RNA sequence: GUUCCUGCCGAAGUAGAGUUAAGGUGCCGGAAUACACGCUCAUCAGA
RNA sequence: CACUGGGCCAGCAUCAGUUUUGGUGGCAGGAUAAAUCCAUAGGAAUGUAGCUUGCCUCGGUAAGUAUUAUAGCCUGUG
């Protein structure tokens, strides 16, 4: 429904996530993941790092490229072109910040995952495999917070404009025949 | 894998996409007996005739109407 | 001692700080502390491993992948158990050296690429390893902490000596597929860690003279990246080199290798010693080889080592004189690529030295009319030659005279249009430092060049006859030749010619190549830029 | 705008490259779909003419039939589908 | 040891359309990440 | 330059075979469905309508009979 959608990898699952964003982009459709440092996995700390130590890229982004490669055949022409499509960032950069972030709600670990089960965040995950950047992304993550609860004022000053903006629409003629008549 | 079931229709077997069965053909005298199953089949001079007559079997080819399937061969390549 | 740390940047005791004139311990001395530092390794580190026992989760899934699982996830759970707790778990690291030393090549590869990545991730110090008994500050009041760092030392130095015997074994394997990897290995240990960088670079000079051209070549290869890596270790690899090819034993194929990897060298106006080094090692081959197609390329190699470090050489004038002889029995010899290096030795020496000179002019103006010159690859050489020798010998205007009528005269019967057009820059730049030479044109040959059926050479040609020199860029080889053509004339060569608009490009600046290609695009209109 | 059609994404093969599965848009069920049989498939240069076939599976997803099968390089690749032959 | 290709008979086939058994509907992969119950997350969880 | 007949292609119409999917009409059976509805006597609680007692935040509170009343309900039963 949009030319690229942009997904928040807060909260989610490397599985769930990597797959509904696999098949979205084998139909075509152009899919950005950022905030992937704070994804989460089933199990607990311990399993998660011999796995992806049996595996050895240490960043969570290249992580979650793999967890999608494995859905996609890559090999092929097709699942090439479906991994151009993709993009994947750990925090938000630039101009992606600007625009707002749906949510997958197949993925979400708090529909998802049981309380009372043990978790992973990626990012503990890559740092301790070697990833020596998660504290960047932190002060980043820090000033981008910052920034968003000044937009979440504007926001709602903007929503009170427009309910101004909505009553005096009310009391105009036009719109109120158009409705009783039909629509 | 080979087998019966892929056996082709009757009617389209032996059958070149021109829709001319090829036959044989040596000399001149066997060219005539394809004289009027021109229709129905189409001459292919075999591949050990020399230059000298493969001219003669064309002219006689074409005076009878009758379709050559490997025309200019040994005459021109491919 | 704590795992958080590498075990080498764990602060060890102040003592071992500030003692360098403690007294030599005796042999019991250090080997009660070598003890002593044993028993406290497999101390607490058990405890450790008692702690991680405590751990169900942790041991349970590891030890099933140690004790079932493929050699690939053996291999790596062996390793991640070494990066965790290097020093604690000398158990893993056994047990990864045991995977190397296996008959699987595979998994002796993949072990050995283990243990590889994790020598070269740091683990392995700056400086080299110290034994034991080699330890700063070995005292009596050291510490247990200390003493059992100093045993690990000892132990992984001993590890390392033993992964090296594993990496002997199998650098002689008979697969090229696995020696090629070994010596991959050995280059990439010796090139960015120091410990045993003697040995290791012996087992790879060693293998410059390896059955296999493909190991041999890929030996030489990696020790001339050696040397770009680490400059002041050149001196210690052309030692190396030289140890084999001058060997009672050296074999044809070692000794051939090994003077191409010397040749390929690189040398600075303050390495004199070096390059001393180099003009007796090959000087001292030569003898030894003198004393015929195969010793034909050794010798070009030779003579092409010797040139090259006649520069930066300071030896006497009478060494070479003593060979001068044999270097003229070259230029009579059976290749041409060995009689253009030893012209250009002879013409060296000669200069330096300063000899009469007549014997070697008459040589060149002899192998102007050597009719192998037509078909050599290094007739580039041999412009940068003759143009060099002309210009030396300005005063002897009938002789250079001679020269110029000559060259024009094998020019004529040529097929190389980029020796030609050299011959032609040469003659024009010739021309200025010696004026004379335009005499000889007002006082023959210059007219069929003028009508050769290149466009280049006629240009050159009347630009040397017109005297109109400012239009001309010196001639590169590689261009000109036939391949060039027809890349340029299929019109696909990318890094083409259709691309570039040829409607609207200054008629005097086309170059005269392409003049032809101009006619037709600007005839063609339609794909004329694309 | 001058749209008299709804572009639609082809899927994949069945699993056959004759026959096509497409997606379109705002189609949920099956009963959705039933209103697209019939009509005329157009991938758009050059342009492959086919149509919808029968419906396929829950999600509202159809079977297509081209006079030519699709390269299978256009798995993803929007496609059009026009609203004649009509049966309303 | 095996035994040029195809076909046939017999103890104890090719192509289009539809239906269907065994199965399956997170992706590779075509099908609900559908519903409704009881359970279980165990340091042997459970495919 | 105009029209007409053949052949290739694209669409449509009317048919034939095969199935797929809807909408809708008529008819028979059942306990001639059973319910419901309106009737209908008897009965009960998940006890309405009320009365009575104690105390009362002066309007709600607590439970004894109460079988229909300013709610309803279940059986027999047309
Ligand atoms: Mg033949
Ligand atoms: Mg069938
Ligand atoms: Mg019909
Ligand atoms: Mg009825
Ligand atoms: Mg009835
Ligand atoms: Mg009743
Ligand atoms: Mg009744």
């Amino acid at each position: 429904v949009e030319p690229v959608v942009v997904i928040d990898g807060k909260g989610h699952l490397v599985g769930r996530l990597a797959s509904v964003v696999a098949k979205q982009l084998l139909n075509g459709q152009k899919i950005v993941v950022v905030r992937a440092e704070e994804l989460n996995i089933s199990g607990e700390f311990f399993r998660n790092k011999l796995k992806y130590h049996d595996f050895l890229f240490r960043a969570p982004s290249r992580i979650f490229y793999k967890a999608l490669r494995g859905m996609v055949s890559h090999k092929t022409a097709r699942g090439k072109a479906a991994l151009e499509r993709l993009k994947v960032f750990e925090g938000i950069p630039p101009p992606y910040d600007k625009k707002k972030r749906v949510v997958v709600p197949q993925a979400l670990r708090v529909l998802r995952l049981k309380p009372g089960r043990k978790y992973t965040t990626l990012g503990k995950l890559s740092t301790s495999v070697g990833w020596k950047y998660e504290d960047v992304v932190a002060k980043l993550e820090a000033k981008r917070k910052v920034s968003s609860a000044e937009y979440y004022a504007k926001k709602r000053a903007f929503t009170k404009k427009v309910a101004s903006a909505n009553a005096t629409a009310a009391e105009s003629d036009v719109a109120k025949q158009l409705a009783a008549l039909g629509y | 894998q080979p087998k019966i079931g892929y056996g082709s229709n009757k009617k389209t077997k032996f059958l070149s996409p021109s829709g001319h069965k090829t036959f044989l053909v040596a000399n001149v005298k066997d060219l005539e007996t394809l004289t009027m199953h021109t229709k129905t089949y189409a001459a292919e001079i075999a591949h050990n005739i020399s230059a000298k007559n493969r001219v003669v079997i064309l002219a006689r080819a074409k005076a009878l109407g009758i379709k050559v399937t490997n025309p200019k061969g040994r005459l021109a390549l491919e | 001692i704590p795992y958080d740390k590498p075990w080498y940047e764990i602060p060890l005791d102040p003592q071992v700080g500030q003692n360098d004139d403690v007294e030599e311990l005796s042999k019991e001395q250090i080997e009660k502390l070598f003890e002593r530092g044993k028993q406290t390794l497999e101390a607490d580190n058990q405890t450790y491993y008692e702690e991680f026992t405590k751990d169900s989760s942790q041991a349970k899934f590891m030890s099933q992948i140690l004790s079932d699982g493929t050699l690939n996830d053996k291999i790596s759970a062996v390793t991640l158990l070494i990066q965790d707790s290097p020093l604690h778990n000398t158990k893993s690291l056994e047990t990864l050296v045991s995977y190397c030393g296996k008959k699987s090549r595979n998994s002796a590869l993949q072990s050995l690429n283990a243990l590889k990545d994790l020598f070269l991730n740091g683990l392995l110090p700056n400086r080299k390893l110290r034994y034991f008994k080699n330890q700063p500050g070995l005292s009596m009041m050291l510490n247990k902490k200390t003493l059992a760092i100093f045993y690990f030392e000892d132990y992984l130095k001993k590890l390392f000596f033993r992964v090296l015997e594993v990496l002997e074994v199998l650098s002689h394997d008979p697969i090229i597929h696995v020696r090629l990897q070994i010596l991959n290995h050995v280059f990439d240990l010796l090139t960015n860690q120091p410990e045993q960088e003697f040995n290791l670079l012996r087992l790879g000079v060693n293998k410059i003279g390896d059955i296999d051209s493909k190991v041999s070549s890929k030996a030489s290869y990696l020790l001339l990246k050696l040397e770009q890596a680490h400059p002041n270790m050149k001196s210690i690899v052309i030692d190396a080199i030289v140890d084999i090819a001058l060997r009672p034993n050296a074999d044809y194929h070692t000794t051939y290798y090994s003077v191409i990897t010397l040749n390929q060298t690189i040398l600075k106006r303050s390495e004199d010693s070096v390059a001393n080094k180099l003009v007796k090692t090959y000087f001292t081959l030569f003898e030894k080889f003198l004393i015929d197609e195969k010793n034909s390329k050794l010798f070009s190699a030779l003579l092409t080592g010797i040139n090259r470090a006649f520069p930066f050489a300071q030896i006497p004038a009478s060494v070479y004189e003593v060979h001068m002889e044999t270097l003229f029995k070259i230029t009579h010899s059976s290749n041409f690529n060995t009689s253009i290096q030893a012209l250009v030795l002879i013409n060296q020496v000669t200069v330096k030295a300063k000899l009469n000179s007549d014997r070697y002019y008459r040589t060149l103006y002899e192998s102007l009319f050597d009719p192998r010159l037509v078909n050599s690859s290094k007739q580039g050489i041999y412009l940068n030659l003759l143009y060099k020798s002309l210009k030396q010998d300005a005063l002897n205007v009938e002789r250079v005279e001679a020269f110029v009528k000559r060259i024009l005269q094998v020019c004529s019967h040529w097929l190389n249009v980029g020796t030609i057009t050299g011959f032609f820059f040469l003659l024009i730049q010739l021309a200025k430092t010696v004026p004379q030479i335009k005499n000889l044109l007002t006082n023959w040959e210059i007219n069929n060049f003028i009508n050769h059926f290149h466009p280049t050479v006629k240009t050159y040609a009347n630009a040397y006859v017109t005297g109109e020199t400012e239009q001309i860029a010196k001639p590169d080889l590689g261009l000109f030749t036939l391949s060039h053509f027809l890349d340029r004339f299929v019109y696909r060569s990318a890094k083409p010619v259709n691309t570039e608009d040829w409607l609207t490009k200054k008629v005097e600046d086309i170059k005269p190549e392409d003049k032809f290609f101009y006619q037709y695009f600007t005839t063609k209109k339609t794909a004329d830029g694309k | 705008s001058h749209r008299l059609y709804v572009k639609g994404k082809h899927l994949s093969y069945q699993r056959n490259p004759n026959v096509s599965l497409i997606k379109i848009e705002g189609v949920a069920t099956p009963q959705d779909a039933q209103f697209y049989l019939g009509k005329r498939i157009a991938y758009v240069i050059r342009v492959m003419w086919g149509k919808v076939t029968r419906t396929h599976g829950n999600s509202g997803v159809v079977r297509a039939t081209f006079r030519n099968n699709l390269p299978a390089k256009t798995f993803g690749a929007s496609v059009r589908i026009f609203l004649y032959p009509s049966n309303i």
